[PDB]
């Protein structure tokens, strides 16, 4: 197979440096290059820099060659950018991407590295189930909720009975206050479904290795 | 630098229509033009490159054409796949540059969403806070309002917000509403209330429930 494959989500402090990595796996022989692209607030791309000889070299665009190193270990194909003077701004996606050469294009792209630039300290979220209201269901659908609270910093992976229950899933954006993000995820099933069989929503955050299950249970008085 | 200017930033647009999207470069780029779709959470890929050429994989529906400075991405009939961004980028020279990009949504029949709230969990109550959550789910348009009401008196502060990207499965919206208190001023009041202002009725949806009450 075929494929880029980039390092995990970063949390680093202003002021300090970050290297994060790019492996190529299954490419041509004498094909190597590397391109490097931010992307903010999941919208404008922006190049960074580039390893290619078919076009020219090693080179950076003027905006990031202060604080931007791109290197590579040529043997295993892994791509390095070391990033320096870190600001909020570089909180971002980095993805690395190869261009194939026939034309030309970006073939492959990784699947990109979240950093997050911050001082705030990673905080572990409390996870609550959310039941309907007290009282007999009115209606032949119901809907269930799980409230992630109170995290720092992203990402988090939510799921419903460990990825089996995924349709009538709606999980919605985290939303940052106060340095801390909050997270919800709606499913909804049929009335015959719930309470009689078991619904849990699963929710890992990965800068505190933390792994909860949340069951939920049909309130009580 | 070479600069890039895409329109339109969004569109709304029906299945089985036909879409042109356009990019203008600062500059003679010689066709050095890719065009890029992005789903969210994913990365971008390719559509055409060289202005007009075309690749194994992509849908016959998506062509590319232009010369000079002026450029177009055409989908001849729009499917639900389609939903997304695109982008243009210019190769010419590097700094490579993408354009700003094009929000493509799809058009649906309004509909209602569907209301439904939660009083804290007893988990949370126990550690000292109180959030109630309000699920506005698949609705259409995007407009909507969020209302909460405490003791039937509207409350602002403490309130955050987020909304979905277009389903890609019905093309509705949802949005989530979490209105958090202290469980002391929790527990200093009875009832609880949001309610939806949306295009599908003149009346508020209003859910509501009462701290003690089953
Ligand atoms: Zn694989
Ligand atoms: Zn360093
Ligand atoms: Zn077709
Ligand atoms: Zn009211
Ligand atoms: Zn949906
Ligand atoms: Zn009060």
């Amino acid at each position: 197979e075929i494929q880029l494959q980039q390092s995990g989500p970063e949390l680093v402090k202003p002021g300090a440096s970050v290297k994060v990595s790019c492996k190529a796996s299954g490419f041509p022989f004498s094909t190597y290059n590397i391109y490097w692209v931010i992307q903010s607030h999941g919208k404008s791309l922006e190049w960074i820099g580039y390893i290619d000889p078919y076009n020219g070299g090693t080179s950076y665009n003027q905006k990031f060659r202060g604080k931007a190193t791109l290197t590579v270990d040529k043997s295993s194909s892994t791509a390095y950018m070391h990033l320096n003077s870190l600001t909020s701004e570089d909180s971002a996606v980095y993805y690395c991407a190869r261009r194939w050469y026939t034309g030309d294009w970006f073939a492959y792209w990784g699947q990109g590295t979240l950093v997050t630039v911050s001082a705030a300290k990673t905080t572990a979220p409390s996870v609550y189930p959310l039941a309907p209201v007290c009282g007999d269901t009115t209606g032949s659908s119901v809907t269930l909720g799980c409230l992630v609270k109170g995290y720092f910093p992203e990402p988090v992976t939510l799921t419903w009975n460990s990825g089996s229950l995924s349709s009538g899933v709606h999980t919605f954006p985290a939303v940052l206050q106060s340095d801390l993000y909050t997270l919800s995820s709606s499913v909804t099933v049929t009335s015959s479904t719930w309470p009689s069989q078991s619904i849990t929503c699963n929710v890992a955050h990965p800068a505190s290795s933390t792994k909860v299950d949340k069951k939920i249970e049909p309130r009580g008085p | 630098d070479i600069k890039m200017t895409q329109s339109p930033s969004s569109m709304y647009v029906s299945l089985g229509e036909r879409v042109t999207i356009t990019c203008k470069a600062s500059q003679d780029i010689n066709r050095y033009l890719s065009w890029f779709q992005q789903k969210p959470g994913k990365s971008p890929k390719t559509l055409i490159y060289r202005a007009n050429r075309m690749l194994d994989g992509v849908p016959s529906r998506f062509s590319g054409s232009g010369s000079g400075q002026d450029y177009s991405l055409t989908i001849s009939s729009l499917e639900y796949e389609d939903m997304g961004n695109y982008y243009c980028l210019q190769y010419d020279e590097f700094p490579f540059t993408f354009g700003s990009g094009t929000k493509l949504e799809i058009k649906r029949a309004d509909a209602a969403p569907t209301v439904s709230i939660f009083p804290p969990s007893s988990e949370q109550l126990t550690s000292g806070g109180a959030s109630v959550v309000c699920f506005l789910n698949n609705f259409y348009p995007k407009d909507i309002n969020v209302k909460w009401k405490i003791d039937g008196s509207e409350r602002q502060n403490g309130v955050l917000n987020s909304w979905t990207d277009q389903d890609s499965k019905d093309s509705t919206y949802s949005m989530s509403s979490t209105l958090t208190l202290t469980k002391d001023e929790y527990e200093r009041h009875n009832s609880y209330t949001c309610e939806a202002t949306h295009k599908t009725s003149t009346s508020p949806i209003v859910k509501s429930f009462n701290r003690n009450e089953c």
